[PDB]
This record gives C-alpha cells, structure tokens and sequence, in this order.
C-alpha cells in the first residue's frame, strides 16, 4: 500500500469442514479439519524425506546461495519496488546462504538418533513454514540409521 | 439494508523485505544417505 | 528506579507475556532436538531458535525478539512512546488471565506508626518489634504495604485477624493484646505468598543488567524482591487486580525471558505455561 | 449423552466408528465391532449405549493418539482464515467500519 | 470439621484424581488456542474446555464436572451412606501411586508429654521448648504427631536419631542429651517436608470456601496445613502407607481444581503429572 | 564418602543426563494412558517402560538402564583416571548446559578465622556468632565455602558486599562494621539458591542406598546437601563453571532417577525437562 509497508493475504490452502446445527459442536467441527489435514499430511511424507532443493552452483566468488521458493524477480512486480528497493533485492539474495549441522530425530517411544541435516532459506509466507515443520516432523517420526537397527 | 459484516481479520505486516525470508530442513545425504536395501538377517536356532 | 507506567500497560503486557511464552516454547522445542556434535548450542539456537512470528513482531533472530521486548518494555513502563507500533491491529479486547503468583513471602515490609514506640528487625519469615516504652493493649503497632496472603504461624504477644489459619485481609495489621509494660518482644510470623514469581532468579540477575544497561537512566540492577515492591509502588491507585497481575507479570518475565537469551537454560513454569 | 435419544445416539457413534476406521486404519474385519453388530438386538438401548460409551470411556487421558489430535486442532483454531471459516458473523443496520484496516 | 472416610476412599480417590488431572489437561490445551476469534477467554472455556467423555459424567460443560467432583468427594470424605454406581468405580482392580509431597514443614505439629516440664513456642522451622525446672539427659521432651521426612540441621542440647544428616524415621523424637539447668532451650530445626502439596494455594483457599458453601454442615473454611491435619487425622490405622497418600492427593486436589475452574489460571504440576 | 572424579566427567555425565531424561519422560508416558486392570502398574512399566534406545545404550529392560547409569557412575565418579589429560582437552563435541540450580539454601557452609574469636551457630538460612572477647570493626568474621546466589536480608553488625539487595559475589565474606565488646551477637540472614536441586528429595533418599549397596566401599547413605558439598569438594581444580554444572547435575540425577525406578511417581523438572 505504501513505500516500505509490504502485506502477505491469507489465502485459503486446506478446503474441509462439514457444518451440522443440529449438533453445535466446535470441538467436532475442528476434529473434521484436522482429521483431512493429518491424511494430506500423512499422504506426502509416505516412504520419501525431504532431500532435493534447488541451489546456485558455488562458483569461485561466491557460496552455496538457495533459490527456493518465490523468484526474487517476481517480487519486482508484484510489490511495484522503487529504485531503493530493486538495489537492496541483490543484496538480500546473496545472504540466503545454506546452514549445516546434525539434528536428533524420533521421541522418547520410537527412539532417539542423530543425522546430518540442511536448513535452506525460502522466500514465502509464515503459514508456510508452520506446514513445512508439521511436515519434517512427520516425515522423521521414525528414522533410524544402519548402525543403531543392526545393533 | 442489513449490513453482513466480520471481525478479527488476521492479515501479516512485515515492514521489510528481508522479512520475506524464511527457512526449511533439508536431510543431506552427502553424509546421511538414503539406504537402498534392507539388512539381511539369518537366524539360527539354539 | 524511576519509570512511568501508562494508561495502556494492561494491554501491552498481554503482548509482552504472549512473545515471551512463544519464545520460552521456541527455545525448549529447539533444545529437545539438538543433536550433540561439532557445532555448540548457542549456533544451533541462534539459526533456528528465532524464527517466531505473531501481529507486529516478525522476528527471524534472537536479536529480532530482544529488539521487540526492549520496545515493548519501554512502551509499557519507562518514559516511551504512549502508542505501540502496531497496536491498532493488536484487537486485545479480551485478555488471558495471567499464572498465579507463587513467590515465597521471606522479607516482608512492614511501616511502624508515627509514635515511634516501636524497635523493628528482619528475619527469615517473621518480624518482631520491642517496645521503648510503655504500651497499652488493643494499638496497631505495624501494618504492611506489600500486599501478602497465606497463613499465619508462631504469633506471640500480639493479635492478628485470621479465621482457620488463613488471614482475612491480603493487607494484615498487628495489634497488641495484652498490657506488656518494660521492654517486651512480638513475634508474628506467616507462611505467605508475596507478589512475583520464585523460579528462575538467576535468569533474572542477568536480564536486569541488560536491560539495566541499556536504560541506563531509569533502570539500575537490583535484586527481583526490590525491583517487585518498586513496581508495585507505581501502579496507579485506580486499576482493578485483574489488570495490576498482567502488568507485574510482564514486569518480571521481560528480565528472565532476556537473561533466559543469554544463558541457554530451561525456562520457569510461570513464563513458558501462560 | 443428553444432546439425542437413545437410538440417534447409537447411530452417531456408529457413524463415528466408521469415520475413525476409514480415515486412519487400513481395512480388516473389525472383531469387536462385528461381534457389538451381529448381537445388537439382544440387549436393550439403554445398556447397548452404555457398553459403546464404555469402549469409548476405556481410552480417555493424555496419551500420544491425543497430542497428535490436538497439534493439529490448535492450528486449526489458530488460522481460520487458512482453512476457510469464521468463528462467528455479526449483522447490524450501521456498521461501524474499523480505521485500523 | 467433621468427617467421615468410608472403607473404599481409595478406589473413589483414584476416579476423582484421574477426572481433576484429566481437567487440568484440557485447561492448558485450551489457553494455547485461544486467541483469533471473537470470544472471551471464559466462554471459549466454557465451550470445548469441559469435553471430557468419563463414565459417571453426562455433560460436556465445567458445571457437569464440578457437579462429579461435588459427588465423589460426598461419597469419600463426608457420608460413607450413599455409594456412586454411576462411575466405573465397582470394576477397579488395581491403583496407581499418586505424586510424592512437597509442602515444606513450616509449622510442625509436636505433643509435649505430661507434668508440664516444658513450655513449647514455635519458629519457621523450627521447635524451642525451655525446661521449668531441673531435668535429666535420656528422657524425651517433644515428639512429633505429623510426620515429616528430611534432613535436620540446627540442634543444640538434643539429640536425634540421624545417619549421614537425613532423619532415618517418619515421626522423629528429641531427647536430651546431657543434663541441664532450668530456664534454658533446646533447638531443632527441620529441613523436612510434610504431607500435602505446596503450590496451588491461591486456588485452595477460593475452592474450601466453594465447597463449604456447598456443604454447609460439614466443611468450613480454614488453611491448607489445618485441612491436611484433620485429614489425616481422621485417616483410619489400618492403612497401607499408598492407599492413604491416594487419598490424600485427591482431598487435597478436588479444591484446588474446583477454585481453578473459577479463576482460569493455570495447573500445579502435582494435579496435572498424575 | 571417599571418590575421585577425572576430567572426562563432563562427557560421561551428558550422556547420562540424556539417559535420565529419556527413562523420565518414558515413565511420564506410560504413566498417563495405564488403564487400571488385572496388571498392577509395577509389572505395566516393566514391560513398556525400560525400553529406551539411543546411541551406546540398547537394553529394553528396567534393569538394563539401571546397569547403564551403574557403569556411567562408576566410569566417572569412582575410576581414578580415564585417558592422559591432552585427549580430553582436544575433544571438539560440545554438550547442552543444565538447567539452573533451584536448592534453597538453609544450611550455609561456612568456616570460622584460626583465632577462635567467635562462636558458630545455625539457623533457617541464617548465621550468628557472638564474640568472646572484644575485636576491632572491619574485619573477616565469616567466609562462606558453599557457592551461593541472592539477596541478603537482616543483617546486623555487620557489612556484606550488595547492591540492590542482591549479593555481588558468589562466596560472600562478613566483615564487622562497628566496634564491639565482648559477647555481642552479628547476624546475616539470606534469601538465596545453593547448589543442587531442591525437588525430588524423597528419591534421591531410596536412591543413594541403592546405589550405595553396589559401591559400599566408596558410597555411603547420607543427606542430600552432605552429598553435593562433597561431590563440589572432590571436584577437579581445574574446571570451568559451565563442566561443573554437568557434572553436579548427572551426580545429582542418577540417585532421583535409582529411586524413581523403585517408587512409580512423577520424576522433578529438573530431571525431565534436561
């Protein structure tokens, strides 16, 4: 609307809710959406993990830089940038830089191992990475690496 | 004439474009690879 | 210390008390998965431990949340802005009642009438007074200022208004008993709760020297107790307990939630469970 | 309990049962349930019902079926405008339109 | 306060103490979710807060629960008449051990054995008794009729039975140690534990006071520490040491969630890790 | 209590402060969905409860782990010396610190000046001594051996070093203020947290027996605070604080967790959330 006020809708993502007066029961309403949601959820982390990402190749001068999610370029339009702006979005896109390290996954039931791990910045909505972690967590519930299953 | 309206619009406001960055979790299989076949196991009996 | 508590601190301190909870919540999720390896924790917390976003506070690193609580705290109590940033879309029309207090009552103050017939000292939970002269039974020799309640133990020589062990009144008055001429000692002790919270005052020494620093004018470093009655002192006279409770519990979870930041420890009950 | 009769209610837990095992479990014939199907008219409603609510009362408690339920119920109740609802609507002659937005 | 505790206390105990936890659950989840809609926090409690499907409970509202808390504490501790085959209390089989005390020992209960050679006050934690006259060592002067465990530290002219600092029995006894005049004291402090919990107590007091309003005849309103006496005063001897602590958690926890169903705050840890 | 501990202790004790957490909350787990049945809960744990895996440990039985924290105790309390000092200080894996210490602090260790000038006495978080002949003001009366942080109430005679209240340092040293004859009394009363954690005393009571009985030479039943004043006294020289703390909290852990084992209940904070 302005000149650095920048604002993200809230579009639907996820279509579920049956509505039933007779029965005047939030508690059922939400069950309803929550039980699609959990299938969808379950249905995209069946026997696959998150491995492939869209990358920049590390050239001599520069590092390992993400280009996942919304193209920076999109942007331009979408937001109509001025000339400040379209000089910082350069800026802003050199420091999207890939992270490494080892996480523990499982629980105190499944059990407790440890893995190597990305974390890949993305350029979209907060919702977004709310779905992304509910979607990790699902997918790394029960992993366990060669040493600790033969022993 | 009645007027239908709502309340308790949630809309984000962010104030900075650096605040369009967010991140994800990735496995790297450059050290953590995928197996590909199940352990075999034999068994005998005592 | 000096500060200015606006008409509007109820409703902040619901933003503030929010931001810290979703921290604390942040920071133990955070702890529970990190894998012990090459990296140390603080490089863990600091990549991923930050990244919370609620209406008017889009944080992405730990600095991004202390930046957020320096404004929020000098909104609600020192001299700073009478408006918040984005307070219009906030809509705390409705809050949520904030955690019981759970402090232990050991100093509790207490002020002597303007006779001055009255030598006081301190113990660990129970004051006692000698008299320099004469006294007559039925007088109030104390009253306290800091608001206390619990029961009430070992009271000797002297009355206090209590039925079934538990005091009446939140604010007791001591009143002799009995004609106790020539250097006589009362005795009133009281296993009660005082306002604030007891968990996590080592986060809190480190959390009011930060913020001590940088409000180097209004705030100076201080033990919780002194800091609590201070901030008590303050709020106007006209405000409900419903509102007084979310505003001391901002007062206090603002330096633990910024010394809980430094050193990357659990989090009290009090904070995380809001 | 109070909310249907004796025999609406039977059928809500019926339908219930039938959601629950078609949304998470695979298919298989279902013992207990089959045996409570066949028998259904050897008892009366009364105690028919009350042998179902105590199936459903022998799971009650925080156990780790019921986290899940709710990680999910409170984003859900976090995000209605995600998921396509509103929690309530008001209706007036003047409304008094908010300068915040 | 009179009472009766009829010879299947535990077996309701355990019912109530599951529905109170089970309560206290659903209250936390419910803070975490309010927030983006238009609802005070009271009523969205009042909506999902009370959706608890027990056997015994024909309602999905806090009024249905409080009205089953308000049954089997009738049963248990007040009226051994009426029996509740309402709740699936016949078909229990077997109990689990309730959360071990915490309540710190303030206020300990001592019984001064007869002749009058001793004059009793009472200290924080401590027992100061002064000899009237001329007494030997090897006599008892104090034991305690509310039992306590812990460490002692602080004893002059007594002695009491102790390994490596930790109390070896529950009731510990003071003695004399070697002969003393009259008119001088002899000390003990305890850092010991009592029955009962200790958090909880803001809740406890707008509880008793509910449910003595409720039973009028029987229950009046009265401290923490009194309650738990009585209680377990009126404990009968044949009672294995796990039965009566199910029956204590549960005296204690039904007025706590019943003032927590009043005041939407948050949970002691001993009535939600139940 | 005789015991020496080397400079690998902090790894051994990440490891098993990560073991206690894990059988902590699996206890927690099974605890809260155990339907009351013809199986007791005793034998319900046993065959669900001790099945923990993760890296080193693979035992599914209660007595598994309880051999597990037996072989951590020995391997870094009791062995003499694990490695050269070089390979331990080369180690590049780093670990999760502690959650703060929560021990109140009632009996301060404190050790009197080589004259003999004053007399000791204990209290409820308070130390008087009184003088048996006269002494020049400004001078060290009391040094405190026990680590320890808070505010310092009720001081009397005698000068501490604070500001706001609050203790500037860790091992504060009383010093007279204002000269003095003979037989006067100084006091110095703290609200303050010493090291080790004050929740869950009871198993940490049926603990150190059991592992006690196996270690008989070295390990003898004894009060908690004896405990931790001797294991922070047997401490390595040379050790920063943040190792320390690790170590003092496995040491502490492994007795709460031995008892919890024995007696089914709930397990502390500061033993789950590690």
């Amino acid at each position: 609307p302005e000149e650095n006020v920048y604002i993200l809708l809230p579009i639907q993502a996820y279509t579920g809710g049956v509505i039933d007066r007779r029965d005047a029961s939030f508690s059922n309403f939400a069950y309803s959406i929550a039980s699609k949601l959990m299938m969808e959820l379950s249905a995209a982390t069946h026997n696959k993990i998150f491995t492939d990402y869209t990358r920049i190749a590390a050239s001599a001068l520069g590092p390992e830089i993400s280009t996942e999610g919304m193209p920076l370029f999109s942007l331009i339009e979408s937001l109509e940038l001025t000339e400040a702006e379209t000089s910082r979005l350069p800026v802003i896109q050199d420091s999207m830089v890939i992270q490494k390290s080892t996480a523990t996954v499982g629980n105190a039931q499944q059990g407790i191992s440890t893995i190597n791990i990305k974390r890949v910045p993305f350029v979209g909505s907060a919702f977004q990475q709310v779905i992304d972690q509910l979607l990790w967590e699902y997918s790394t519930t029960s992993l366990t690496t060669k040493e600790q299953r033969r022993q | 004439y009645v007027a239908v309206r709502i309340s308790r619009f949630q809309l984000e406001v962010l104030r900075d474009l650096h605040d369009l960055v967010r991140s994800r979790t990735y496995l790297d299989v450059s050290k953590s690879p995928l197996a590909t076949t199940p352990i075999r196991v034999v068994e005998y009996v005592r | 210390m000096n500060l200015e508590i606006n008409n509007f601190a109820p409703a902040i301190s619901s933003i503030g008390s929010q931001l810290c909870s979703l921290s604390a919540q942040k920071l133990l999720t955070c702890r529970k998965q990190y894998g012990n390896g090459a990296k140390s924790f603080e490089e863990f917390y600091a990549e991923i431990g930050g990244i919370i976003g609620m209406m008017g506070i889009n944080s992405q690193t730990p600095s991004g949340i202390r930046e957020a609580i320096y404004r929020l705290y000098q909104s609600a109590f020192l001299f700073g802005d009478i408006f918040p940033e984005s307070f219009g879309i906030q809509n705390t029309q409705n809050i949520k009642p904030p955690p019981g207090f759970t402090a232990p009552a050991k100093k509790l103050e207490v002020v002597l009438p303007q006779g001055g017939a009255f030598d006081l000292i301190y113990n660990n939970g129970e004051i006692r007074v000698t008299t320099t002269r004469n006294v007559q039974a039925g007088d109030l020799v104390c009253t306290v200022t800091f608001p206390i309640q619990g029961s009430v133990i070992a009271t000797r020589n002297c009355h206090v208004n209590e039925i079934g062990g538990q005091l009446t009144t939140t604010r007791p008055e001591i009143i002799a008993s009995v004609p106790m001429p020539a250097r006589t000692v009362i005795v009133a002790s009281f296993d009660a709760i005082e306002i604030g919270y007891g968990e996590g005052d080592d986060l809190f020494a480190i959390g009011i020297a930060i913020l001590s620093n940088r409000f180097n004018g209004q705030i100076t470093p201080m033990s919780r107790h002194n800091y609590m009655t201070q901030m008590f002192a303050n709020l106007p006279a006209n405000m409900s307990e419903r509102d007084s409770s979310a505003v001391l519990h901002f007062a206090q979870a603002a330096p633990v939630v910024l010394g809980m930041m430094e050193r990357l420890t659990g989090a009290p009950k009090w904070v995380l469970d809001y | 309990p109070t909310r249907y009769g004796t025999s609406e209610s039977i059928d809500k837990f019926k339908i219930a049962w039938e959601n629950v095992e078609s949304v998470l479990n695979m298919e298989g014939n279902d013992f207990v349930k089959t045996i409570m199907y066949a028998y259904e008219d050897n008892f009366p409603k009364k105690d028919f019902y009350m042998m179902l609510k105590q199936i459903a009362s022998d799971g009650q408690g925080a156990h780790p079926i019921a986290a899940a339920i709710d990680q999910l119920r409170t984003i859900v109740y976090r995000e209605p405008e995600r998921f396509g609802y509103i929690d309530s609507v008001i209706l007036t002659h003047n409304p008094d339109v908010d300068t915040a937005y």
